[PDB]
């Protein structure tokens, strides 16, 4: 019925994609070979949302990954359930960006886009009711966010209709990974804000901030924080696969988080995360849950939401639970910390509750809070692009190859009435 | 992903004689050239059971080609590819760029060309030379030339050898120094610099080698070059590739010269000795006892940093490392760069090789960074220009070859305006 | 740099916070009459 | 009792040995064997395992008060 | 694993099965 | 680092003072 | 420890 | 329904605390590994008191620990009955205050003692109806004294409505462990005169005392001494947990007991507590019970109540017994020994019968005592106090940390106006 | 919780290679460095199988430190750790604070810094020197200055070993202790005396060696370390740590100066000769029969008193042991404090060195006190130092090193100052 294909762009795109499809094969029970083996057949009823049959039960996932450098790809079928995707689907160049906007936005994406747009319209006609797509880029980079940009920008042109996720990591001072991150996050978002219908902010910071406090872990590789990102994804996603309750499907999260067409920026909170050791003294009731979802530390960005006012915020529940509970829950944190919310819109929490848990778990929740928050985070980058910008510095680079200026100029416009009108609202 | 490798001058040679040695010991690679993927970046297949590299020694005496191709690399060093001239320039920037230039570059440039045709998916050079001398200078600096003109929009790092103030084994590598720099400027993308005191200091006080012989010092020196070569050869949690050192480490299209590190540079006894991690090494890295360049850091600013793990190493504590860092000021950044670091992980370590000092380690870093003090350096680079330049020295034997004193002065104001431009970023 | 203007708008608001716990005390102060 | 100090011929203690006309007196402290008797009875030794465990000594307070009210009626 | 119990399996319990649980048990008695 | 503490202990008192607030709102909306 | 080994040897 | 939390200070208040739930889960037959293993289901129904129910049958106790030295932890998590609590209920410094009160007030309570408050306020929250909480610390250390101290005077802030106890052994110039002793006693009594609602004064003398006649043991290490406080902190709260023919909670044993809101210190004692050689030759009555009640030498203070009158009384007995002997047993207490016994206050005997002794016994008795002889015995640490003070020895450590002079003198003021109120009414 | 130990001086390394030894063979590992928690306080484990200890040895002469270095502890110590000079400062003050000082102490505090990076929960430090001494007297008090400025706030145990009036080896040891007492007043936090008469004394009767050497000495002052370190190695029933003779013991910012004693000090037949309980090591505790330090305790009041207990010590005992000594009038105490009395119980009690003449005991003592006998021995020492002073004995060597009269003046008038305060709080 209703189609969610999917997106991967850049090193980072991939390795979250990977990490995203073995969960979901997981979860859906499906072998790394790719047939079915598990349980119950309510995971058999929605499969189609993420698979397509191709041979006595071969269901391949219906996404498309996309880069320039091979060793990611390389990686990407090193490990298991590597050798469940379709070969033609590893659209790929060969010369690689190298964490320049320019040259994932002109030089590659002129000979990449159309191949690209080629197998995604050959994913998109081959299901019948198209839903949405689904992004996991990032914003430092070069490859994966410059060519995700303008896939985004075509394809928004293509289809108007459809709903779009993106799942986007955005980097800190803290955790400064390259150097170009304001020249190229600043684009970046720049073309989001009239492209995108929504995104999901992410960053690492959160994630090695909540594995120190919440998961005591000795060493936090990228595979963990992967498997807490994968974790909320599968959460957004859980209302289509499963049956419930209260059903709330992509746009209709959208309908109730999106106030303004450019307020469409969200943060992400998972529970519950509890390390092994105090695993064992916990009861699980709607409560526990609740404590962590409303905790500050639990925030997957590194913007502290009591700083600012949550304008909208959804949590969806997977779990038999009680309803009643579910909602006076929301009624008393909404009641009680009433300064941390708008005032002219009353209600401002839409809930939704799903029958099915993540395996291994007994009642499990994703929180999607669309705070003011976020422009601290911003203006964040905005001073450093500044800053860098009134020196004129590390910018050959990209005017040596079709970029000028006004474009940077227009993404400081954008970014500062972005601001502006968050600062506005709160 | 293809990279090919040039070694210009004696200096690149002895470093590639323990480059590629060390890369055949990391591909597990006989002398012979056969084993008993990751080799395709440097090695392609002959036939079946043979591996060739992707280089080129050449140089203009014929003695130490000779060396390599009677060593123990006979059989890996493939004979034609071995480029050997008849007579040296002898020191000079005049004889090596247009006496015998014109002879030797055709064909290298032609041989390169083949290379690659051979290559598919070239990433770019990297040169082996040192300026000081007048093989790695003039010819080096006509190679870069030619390859530009050929090229040009491809990356070509330069890890030349630049001399110590203080040390040093010729007379006129001032003047072939700021001869070379001249081209350098605009034909180098990323050039990275080899003090060699800075590399005696380390081994007298970390690797505490009284007797340190340029086998060490290539030993060394490779060993930096295979610990930024390693995202290539391996994948690793986060990959770095050859063309983001135009864009990482690259403010200003003439400010392109790069301080290099190495860490941790440790004897056999003292890892032993001591317990090493991530936090220590991450700061082992930023003292001016570690640096391949003798300069003090302390006196400049850094531009931009690149920090290279390989092994055991995980990014949560390197991120707290760069975050102590960052919130330390007895190292202070330009006001122009907030976010001053490229860091990227390699899985496999660094290996070992029989008959070296050093002992193997559970992770290593690998520091690459821009600052103004090379904006010190170079001056004092031109200050001894200018001391002999008063007097006309060594000048006679350019203008014999056919040379003259417009491209001296069009030096010196080219170099004071690089020192003008380096000012203008410090500030 | 931009610290000094954010502490003065941090500051502005923990007064105008302050100014509402005011009026906030004045009702509930009012209403335990009226009980 | 550890295993090490149950038994002593599992601890390999090798002296440098000297010559005897030349013998110094520091030289008197490491050179001794030790045996079973010299051993301790009870080594009561003190596990910071679950101590390491913890976090670091930096906490927090970062929550919503959401507590539904419990009038005692 | 997941192991079988004498009635449903541990983790998958939807709220219509829940409502005809005796439904369905009664209907198995009369067949 | 000197108006980084001047922030981090403005946030905190900030933040407490908002909590009060909090208490008294909901206090009142009880009594009402 | 096979290092320490072989420098013995040398030595 | 009532509900009781347990804070446990310093190395004192842990090991105490560490028998302490040894004994109450003893009580109520649950095992080490925390499930339920009694018999009887008088148990099952009074257990949300002290205990909260994680996953099937696990309960976990509703105690914080708070120090500053991993010793204690280790002592605690190694012992029998370790592994029940909550390691989040583990908050816990690094650095260590050491017989300073100064540091026990001042330097390490303001980076800990938020922490523990929270933890507390998570901890009050999660129950529903309040009846006090219950404190065990010394008085002679600095981790246990100051940290008590500040912590009780911020609950006693925030929630001043709840009861409050607290278990506080006090030095003695005999039985003396270190020599700052005064220093942090003053100060101590100081604070807990103005905020603790009632304490209950304990010595190692009587202690050692009881267990050198009474008990006739040979090597009373402190596991023995924690044993005897516990059974005393058991017998105070069987009330709450057990039914009975006259049930007597906390608030309505202070009642009873202070007639003044100044005069709120007990001295306490047990019984029965009698030599392993002669349990055969006894009896098992009331009368048997209270002559060992009302003995001087079976008080665990070292303050002799024959030197001075008692204020009020009260007596917690536990077992199957006659109600009339008991009034009559107190009747005739109170008119032999009349003197002893303050004259404007008739009925100066209060009584409540239990009907569950404890196991191991048939009938057990718990003495709560407010006398006025506890004047010497602050006499004692006043005029050591003074002796310091008079020329200043020991000074400059608090001196030169922040505190200065005149709380010192406020402390001899206030100990001297309470002890002249406890003679006035004598 | 972590203290980690310094020795400056010939005597500090010696009786540090007798501690380091006793702790190793306490805690089973052998001298190579590797087992065949209670460690973590002293020794940090390097990777797996490896543990360095939280020491520095550092002198003048390479003689005694090359000869730990080829000693049976070649492992141990790791090759670093073992800082040496090339010539002694030869028993002289200013040698040993002014000329190669500003050499060696830096490159001590900067590896101490170091060391404490290493550590995590660093309790505080103490300092093994012997003030008779140049190496120990000069840089021990600057590397304490050093480290005040440094730290300051972190407790600085400093167990010194004071000359004996009689038995005396070298001629300006008044001198040196004297000039070294100017600085460990303001610096050293809780300072320990130390003769070595006492303990021949106590070996002469006791131990009942008729031929003493250092060896047996540096053993016993090792396992008086041990004894009051045992409370952080191991778990016992009443604790103390290092900062509580902070609190405890120093009542007045300059009178810091304790009085050490160990018991049961016990031969081998000597067991056999006793039954071993605590009421007899409560009062042997006490007598000068038992102590460390020369002096006579009847003629000085004390003003506190700590007993560590390690072993099979019930708490009831040492309780009526303190009570029959507080309610006997044989020795006095002070009117400044009532309960001048600090117990410390460990269950681990004191292991044997093989090659020792002391017994395996079910329980030992050590009595650390602060009485007013120290303020005669000050007095004993500044008369030797004013005899020769009066002459101007051994002035001109200081002078010809740079120094004046001066210091020496305020020295004696700060240690005259000292003796008016022992007497003021004596009354
Ligand atoms: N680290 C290192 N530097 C070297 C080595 N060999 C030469 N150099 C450098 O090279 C400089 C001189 O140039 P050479 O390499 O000897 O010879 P050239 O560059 O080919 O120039 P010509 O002497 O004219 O042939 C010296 O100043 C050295 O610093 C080496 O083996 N190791
Ligand atoms: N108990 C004891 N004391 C020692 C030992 N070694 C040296 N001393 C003391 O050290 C004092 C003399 O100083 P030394 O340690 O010999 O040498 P130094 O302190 O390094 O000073 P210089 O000799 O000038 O370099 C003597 O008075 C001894 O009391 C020892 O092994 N045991
Ligand atoms: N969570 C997660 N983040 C990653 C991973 N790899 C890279 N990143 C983030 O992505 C940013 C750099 O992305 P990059 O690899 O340069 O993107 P690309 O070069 O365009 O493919 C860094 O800030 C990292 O924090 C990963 O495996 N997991
Ligand atoms: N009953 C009992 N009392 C103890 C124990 N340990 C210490 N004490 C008492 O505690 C007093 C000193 O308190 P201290 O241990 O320093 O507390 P802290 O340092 O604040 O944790 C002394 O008077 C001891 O009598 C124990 O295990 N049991
Ligand atoms: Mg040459
Ligand atoms: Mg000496």
């Amino acid at each position: 019925m209703r189609e969610i294909v999917h997106i991967q762009g850049g090193q980072c795109g991939n390795q979250i994609g990977a990490k995203f499809w073995e969960v979901v094969s997981d979860e859906h029970g499906i072998d790394p070979t790719g047939t079915y083996h598990g349980d119950s057949d309510l995971q058999l009823e929605r499969i189609n949302v993420y698979f397509n049959e191709a041979t006595g039960g071969r269901y391949v996932p219906r996404a498309i990954l996309m880069d320039l450098e091979p060793g990611t790809m390389d990686s990407v079928r090193s490990g298991p359930y590597g050798q469940i995707f379709r070969p033609d689907n590893f659209v790929f160049g060969q010369t690689g960006a190298g964490n320049n906007w320019a040259k994932g936005h002109y030089t590659e994406g002129a000979e990449l886009i159309d191949s690209v747009l080629d197998v995604v319209r050959k994913e998109a006609e081959s299901c019948d009711c198209l839903q949405g797509f689904q992004v996991c880029h990032s914003l430092g980079g070069g490859t994966g966010s410059g060519m995700g940009t303008l896939l985004i920008s075509k394809i928004r042109e293509e289809y108007p209709d459809r709903m779009m996720l993106t799942f986007s990591v955005v980097p800190s001072p803290k955790v400064s990974d390259t150097v170009v991150e304001p020249y190229n996050a600043t684009l970046s978002v720049h073309q989001l804000v009239e492209n995108a219908d929504e995104c999901m902010v992410l960053d690492n910071e959160a994630l090695y901030d909540i594995c120190f406090r919440t998961l005591k872990l000795t060493t936090p590789t990228f595979g963990d924080l992967n498997h807490l990102i994968s974790a909320v994804m599968s959460g957004i996603t859980c209302c289509l696969r499963f049956p419930g309750q209260l059903n709330a499907d992509l746009r209709k999260l959208a309908v109730n988080l999106i106030p303004f067409p450019r307020l469409h920026f969200f943060m992400v909170g998972f529970t519950p995360l509890t390390s092994r050791g105090s695993q064992q003294y916990r009861a699980l009731t709607v409560p526990e849950l609740t404590q962590q979802m409303w905790d500050a530390k639990n925030m997957m960005c590194a913007a502290d939401p009591r700083h600012g006012r949550y304008l909208t915020a959804s949590a969806l529940f997977r779990g038999r639970m009680s309803t009643k509970e579910v909602d006076e829950q929301m009624l008393n944190v909404q009641n009680k910390n009433s300064s941390y919310f708008v005032e002219w819109i009353p209600n401002n929490v839409k809930s939704s509750v799903c029958d099915i848990p993540p395996k291994g778990l007994k009642m499990s929740a994703t929180f999607i809070g669309n705070s003011t928050a976020i422009q601290e985070m911003f203006k964040r980058v905005s001073e450093q692009f500044t800053a860098m910008f009134r020196r004129k510095a590390f910018l050959h680079w990209y005017t040596g190859e079709g970029m000028d200026e006004m474009e940077f100029t227009e993404a400081e416009s954008n970014m500062n009435d972005l601001v502006s009108e968050y600062q506005q609202y709160q | 992903r293809e990279v090919i490798s040039i070694h210009i001058g004696q200096a690149g040679i002895q470093v590639g004689n323990a480059c590629w040695e060390l890369y055949c010991l990391e591909h597990g690679i006989q002398p012979d050239g056969q084993m008993p993927d990751a080799f395709n970046t440097f090695f392609s297949e002959t036939g079946a059971g043979k591996h060739v590299p992707r280089c080129i020694f050449l140089d203009l005496e014929p003695t130490v080609v000779d060396e390599v191709r009677t060593g123990t690399y006979r059989q890996l060093f493939h004979p034609e590819q071995l480029i050997s001239g008849k007579e040296d320039a002898a020191n000079n920037f005049a004889r090596g760029h247009y006496t015998i230039g014109k002879e030797i570059v055709d064909l290298a440039l032609d041989r390169i060309r083949k290379l690659a045709d051979n290559c598919t998916g070239l990433q770019g050079f990297l040169v082996f030379n040192a300026v000081g001398g007048g093989t790695g200078s003039g010819l080096g600096s006509l190679l870069l030339e030619r390859l530009s003109v050929d090229y040009g929009k491809k990356s070509k790092l330069g890890f030349t050898v630049y001399p110590s103030p203080q040390v040093s084994t010729a007379v006129v590598e001032p003047y072939n120094s700021v001869l070379s720099t001249h081209s350098l400027l605009e034909h180098t993308d990323v050039a990275v610099m080899l003090d060699n005191e800075a590399i005696y200091d380390i081994c007298r006080r970390s690797l505490d080698i009284e007797r340190p012989t340029y086998t060490n010092l290539n030993r060394l020196i490779a060993q930096v070059i295979s610990s930024l070569t390693a995202s290539l050869r391996f994948d690793g949690a986060l990959n770095v590739d050859i063309t983001e050192f135009q864009t990482n480490l690259v403010p200003y299209p003439r400010i392109h010269f790069m301080l290099s590190s190495y860490a941790p540079i440790i004897s056999a006894e003292k890892a032993y000795h001591e317990q090493l991690s991530v936090a220590e090494i991450t700061n082992a890295a930023f003292e001016p006892a570690s640096m391949m360049v003798k300069c003090d850091p302390r006196h400049g600013k850094y531009m931009a940093c690149c920090l290279m793990y390989r092994g055991d190493v995980v990014p949560k504590d390197v991120n707290a490392s760069v975050a102590t860092i960052k919130t330390k000021r007895t190292i202070q950044f330009v006001d122009w760069c907030p976010t001053g670091f490229k860091c990227g992980i390699n899985y496999q370590p660094p290996t070992v090789v029989p008959g070296g000092d050093l002992a193997k380690v559970q992770r290593a870093v690998c520091m690459i960074s821009n600052s103004t003090a090379i904006g010190e350096i170079f001056s004092r680079l031109d200050h001894k220009f200018d001391l002999m330049y008063a007097k006309r020295a060594f000048v006679h034997w350019y203008v014999g070859e056919g040379m003259e004193e417009g491209e001296f002065s069009e030096a010196r104001e080219d170099l004071a305006a690089l020192e003008k431009d380096f000012e203008e970023v410090g500030a | 740099p931009f610290a000094q203007a954010l502490i003065n708008r941090l500051q502005d608001e923990g007064d105008m916070l302050a100014r509402k716990i005011v009026l906030e005390m004045r009702k509930t102060k009012m209403l335990d009459q009226q009980l | 009792l550890p295993l090490r100090f149950a038994d002593v011929t599992t601890r390999k203690h090798n002296p440098k040995q000297q010559h005897p006309v030349y013998q110094t007196s520091n030289s008197i402290y490491g050179a001794k064997a030790p045996s079973q008797l010299d051993m301790p009875l009870s080594y009561s030794s003190s596990s910071q395992a679950f101590t390491r465990a913890f976090p670091v000594t930096a906490a927090k307070n970062s929550c919503m008060v959401t507590s539904v009210t419990r009038s005692n009626v | 694993t997941v192991p079988t119990k004498y009635g449903e399996l541990p983790g998958y319990q939807t709220t219509y099965g829940a409502a005809t649980d005796k439904m369905a048990r009664m209907q198995a008695d009369n067949e | 680092e000197a108006q980084q503490n001047d922030i981090k202990a403005l946030r905190r008192e900030l933040e407490l003072k908002k909590a009060k607030l909090n208490e008294l709102h909901e206090d009142v909306r009880r009594k009402e | 420890e096979e290092q320490m080994q072989e420098k013995a040897e040398a030595a």
